[PDB]
């Protein structure tokens, strides 16, 4: 051959589509409990 | 396999979140001497809602 | 027994548990076992934030439950030791009333319906302000002044 | 003949219905007739979450029918059988006033006007709390202790 320069990084067809639609993460649903564990805290929390 | 790994761990914290949402379901109405809060639990409906 | 509950643990008051409203309460701090087998197996919930300790009270024992109010106007309560003035949103007790095993002490007003429990106290010489946990239109509050000891 | 009308089933007497504004209200889980026989034949109408069976007074039936009000100050009230304390919004009596067959009694105020049925009770020991439905800000709502069994 003569192509042979290809690492992990490749690029291809609808792969990384794939795995941009795989990765809907949880960040807004732990972000929700962190706001339910601040309104926890700051119902006496003004100090430290 | 460690992509499904990544993911179940995802899924893990979702469910530590969770269960940190509902111990903070918890800890604002342990069962307090009022005993009803529609106020709260009508619009909270996280778990066992049906406590007053 | 008027409106006396108790924990014990090995022969010694570890504080007080009484069963309010519809919770049966404890506080977190003190360590050991409710005295009483029947109420021993009851699923407790533990709150280290606010040391609290509730469980659900079973149907049979209702009828010795205590009344309560949100409501506390300023003026003289009662309690286990005698008379509790509360004024200018503090709780006063005179000082040696209170020691490190007193903690559970409800608070009860002329009618007899509890308002507060206490949790502790700072002495500050001839008198001593307590430290307390207590409820208001249903939401839990402790109020700690600056310090205070457990008791 | 003050407030409570008799019904009787298969010979044993089988709860009450009571007449309450312009209507007619009954137990649904109360078998048998009411010994009024105009009465028997009306149009009920069926709740299962409430326990209601529902009748049109009749026009000429004007002098049997009760006064009503919405409002339940806490306090004690009356019934045939004696006091009936409302406290912490609940209605409780001496354990061993009320039995199976009970059920269908009306709980009026001083004023003597029906603010509500007994549906039933859960014995908590000294007293015995009512399971009842009962109309706040003129909606019906059921009040139900935790535990209760039909009278």
């Amino acid at each position: 051959a003569s192509h042979t320069t290809l690492g992990v990084q490749d690029i291809s067809t609808t792969a990384m589509s794939w795995v941009q639609k795989i990765t809907g993460g949880v960040g807004l649903i732990v972000a929700v409990a962190a706001l339910i564990l601040i309104v926890v805290l700051c119902v006496s929390f003004s100090r430290h | 396999s460690v992509a499904s790994f990544v993911l179940l761990s995802m899924v893990g914290t979702a469910v530590g979140m969770c269960v940190c949402a509902r111990r903070r379901c918890i800890t604002p109405y342990e069962l307090t001497p009022g005993a009803t809060v529609p106020f709260l639990l009508s619009l909270l409906c996280c778990v066992r809602t049906t406590k007053a | 027994n008027d409106c006396i509950f108790e924990v014990k643990h090995e022969g010694k008051v570890m504080g007080y548990a009484c069963l309010v409203g519809d919770k049966v309460m404890k506080p977190a701090h003190v360590k050991g076992t409710i005295d009483n087998a029947d109420l021993a197996k009851l699923a407790f919930k533990r709150s280290s934030k606010y040391d609290l300790e509730c469980a659900q009270i079973p149907v049979h024992m209702k009828s010795d439950a205590s009344k309560f109010t949100h409501e506390k106007p300023e003026g003289y309560y009662n309690w286990h030791h005698g008379a509790v003035q509360y004024s200018g949103g503090r709780f006063t007790i005179p000082t040696g009333a209170g020691k490190p095993g007193d903690s559970g002490r409800p608070i009860f007003d002329n009618k007899g319906r509890v308002v507060a429990i206490v949790l502790g106290g700072a002495n500050e010489g001839a008198r001593t302000a307590l430290s307390v946990v207590t409820w208001n239109k249903d939401i839990v509050t402790k109020i700690t002044p600056e310090g205070a000891e457990e008791w």
